[PDB]
């Protein structure tokens, strides 16, 4: 009767925390989070860290407004995870070429326009290291990006996970 | 590199084959494997289809980290280069009973004779990548084979799938009928004028929808060790898995619910639900394995940090990532 | 016994159901039943597949002797009378972390409950009784039903088949595809003059030649409590047994494979294999599963004394049947 | 390639007696044995238990030219594992109405012609209560007989099962 195809995505408005049913042991053993109740309780672009792994990150942005430009030495990637969003690139004449993770380009970086990048959710795309990259949102989305451990990065263990 | 294995059986129509003591050998229903233990020869069954699955994950993964269960009896283990492959060793009865038996091999070996057994008991009628509403039967006599599912060739990525010299993205295979409402529209790239193709985006979600296998993570970005491998999942996890390292999942659609207990005799530890845009950590002194009822996105999030081994055993790691 | 539904699923179609405290429902692949223990509701998911050839069986046989398990976690126990529905109980290692759970119901209750389960979640298209290459998926949305599979009728043997009051033969019946080979030969009945009708006889082996269904005990002979109950196996037993008396098997055709075990530990305590012609006993401590590659005629020889349990309970009775 | 039904069943010249592989107890406790072998391994009509259930035996029977007059105070049936039985039933003007086992019904027993059954491999036949019945077997094969523990009923675990 039904044959429907229903593939659920959640949002900043409308998202369901799962579960963890514990038997023996400790819930925070699996730092367990939701990106979109990480989104909902955060500022403009802090990068909030839901995955730490031997100094590798991801963090959950929540986009709203415009964010500041960033750079870094090594590639990084965002998953539009909801909303919509705009990415502006800048090819810095002086990109720093050492060092690792996310960091402040500047106010008034240096460097060639490269264009921009429209992204909705689902969708991915490269940050590029030496270029700095800045976001833009009309409507409040959820950024996942994926990355090293830096200045930006804010760790709230306690604030975001079941204990 | 030299597959010991027998001619066609005269009934089954399939090859039996030898690994070191291990013998393998299948019909119509179970795949059967035998071992030497105390004296004489043991035997264990598995239903082809658990049987193929597994092994066909086994194969694509390189055998992966820690510890790969088809079951609770058979099982391999990579010691990167060299490779176990065990019957009973970590299951507590049989330890127990001394019936339990494991043997090392070379990792070239053990391959070609997983890739061979394979393409000898997947007929033309079964894919073992597959979910089972996907496809037909992994039961019956031989009946012709099916190279093209179980040797996929894949163009590693590097950076990201979509640039020139990486691999490519999959606008040229069908949506899958599971994942039909996903929107298929692209993100926009409009480069500055000598730029062109100098910027990259593109649609994960649509990527995804278009998966034409399960529970196998693929790569889709890098960021030096640490690589993003989404994967799309339907049904039940073909392995279960004694873990190794920690390792992260992000869930991007639908549900899926893992069972999670110590990494011996099963105690159960929690039973954990992933819903949309949940982030969990698997500890890296338990066993896992996955269900979810509609093919769900999920993504897997590896450490391609090669001492990681080192740190565990140390103890410069803890089982769990966080102290909070 | 006022079996306690719901509305049918808006996507799902198939209905949920109550039980003491067992929520049972079902999904396009799994079962699921939910319990109470350790202050929190705890699942389990059976493939449909697994879980309605199991239950057809335990609601086809009155729900047998003793200990009926669909597979490690759950399971009932007959009292003959009264029934207990478990999660766990059985398991060591489940009851021994404390999250199992036993609800005990009047057999008409949970007779009812059960028959309602299998006439919602068995789609027209899926034979419970039937083996894996012989019948369609349990997988997917509500799809009509199969009254016509899982509602038969069999007149209760009281002699014999063949008798003028008694269950029929099977002339109406065609030959089941593996069998194909076995004689359709009846044997001579020369009733003396003045005594036409007196003397009863069959073929046993075209009775079974044409059992439409697997794993199914049925009587072919009373002899005041010693019943002979032939029937034919083919793929995996659909439960794994727990006795509580003894069982006697004599393999009549091909062969069957038994992984028994401890009724509680699951000790591997034995892996017999039966050929044709063999003859072995089923102590009343162990539980019992089978492995027939190709389909098998078994006789299962039951006594149906009314006091047996009493007996091996108390102690009375060793739980092997002879000394020697 | 291969349509090959092939249905397995044993005979007396041609058995192939199964395995127990014990991973921890004692073979004996399945007092398990082969019909086949006990056959073979008899005189001809020796009731061999094979089975025992409180009383209730399942025996295996040598088929082998002429049996003596059997009759008991209950039904009893019988299987033709092997060859060709010939079944001779007489009823008995006075037959036993207390007891139970299969009793021999002597040399001459005094009762009106029943006729005979012509049971071949896998077929079988229901012994009636207060009738008695007579065996001839052309050529070696193998009887099943469901029954009562009686006086003719020979007890060789030790020789038969395994250990
Ligand atoms: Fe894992």
């Amino acid at each position: 009767s039904n044959v429907a195809v229903n593939t659920v995505f959640a949002s900043l408005d409308n998202f369901r925390k799962g579960t963890v049913e514990i038997i023996s042991g400790e819930a925070r053993h699996y730092a367990f989070s939701n990106i979109f109740e990480v989104a909902q309780n955060s500022k403009p672009y802090e990068k909030v860290v839901v995955g730490l792994n031997l100094g590798y990150v991801v963090e959950t942005l929540r986009a709203e407004g415009q964010s500041p430009w960033f750079t870094a030495a090594h590639d990084e990637f965002a998953i539009v995870m909801d909303g919509e969003v705009r990415v502006e690139f800048l090819k810095l004449d002086a990109p720093s070429k050492h060092g690792e993770g996310t960091h402040l380009a500047g106010e008034l970086p240096v460097g060639k326009p490269m264009g921009y990048v429209l992204l909705k959710r689902g969708h991915q795309c490269l940050l590029p290291a030496g270029s700095a990259y800045r976001f833009e949102a009309s409507r409040p989305g959820v950024i996942l990006q994926q990355t090293i451990k830096g200045p930006l990065s804010v760790e709230k263990w306690a604030e975001i996970c079941l204990k | 590199d030299d597959v010991q294995a027998s001619p066609p059986h005269a009934v089954t129509g399939y090859r039996s084959f030898q690994l070191g003591a291990f013998e393998l050998s299948r019909d119509e229903y179970f795949a059967r494997i035998t071992w030497p233990a105390k004296g004489e020869t043991r035997s264990h069954l598995i239903p082809a289809d658990i049987f193929l699955r597994a092994m066909m994950r086994d194969v694509a993964w390189g055998f992966f980290y820690g510890w790969v269960n088809f079951d609770h009896v058979i099982g391999t283990r990579n010691y990167y280069g060299k490779v176990d492959l065990y019957a009973g060793t970590f299951n507590g009865t049989l330890k127990a009973a001394g019936v339990n038996y494991t043997e090392n091999f070379e990792t070239p070996l053990i391959m070609a004779t997983f890739k061979a057994i394979l393409r000898d008991w997947t007929n033309a009628t079964f894919d073992p990548f597959a979910a089972p509403e996907e496809t037909g039967s992994a039961f019956g006599r031989k009946n012709g084979e099916n190279l093209e599912c179980i040797e996929r060739f894949r163009i590693a990525t590097k950076r990201m799938p979509g640039l020139q010299d990486d691999s490519p993205l999959r606008n040229d295979l069908p949506v899958n009928r599971q994942f039909a409402d996903v929107s298929q529209d692209e993100p926009e790239v409009h480069a500055a004028e000598g730029f062109e193709g100098e910027l990259h985006a593109f649609s994960l979600f649509k990527y995804l929808s278009r998966s034409d296998v399960t529970w196998n993570p693929s790569v889709t970005s890098v960021c030096k060790a640490s690589l993003f491998c989404p994967t799309t999942e339907e049904f039940i996890l073909p392995v279960f898995h004694g873990n190794d390292r920690v390792e992260w999942f992000i869930q991007m659609s639908d549900e899926i619910v893992w069972d999670v207990g110590d990494k011996d005799d099963g105690n159960p530890r929690a039973r954990i639900t992933m819903r949309a845009g949940d982030v969990c950590a698997m500890p890296a002194d338990i066993r896992h394995q996955g269900y979810s009822t509609k093919r769900s996105m999920l993504m897997v999030w590896e450490n391609a940090t090669p001492n990681l081994p080192h740190l565990y055993e140390s103890g410069e790691l803890k089982p769990y990532p966080i102290e909070f």
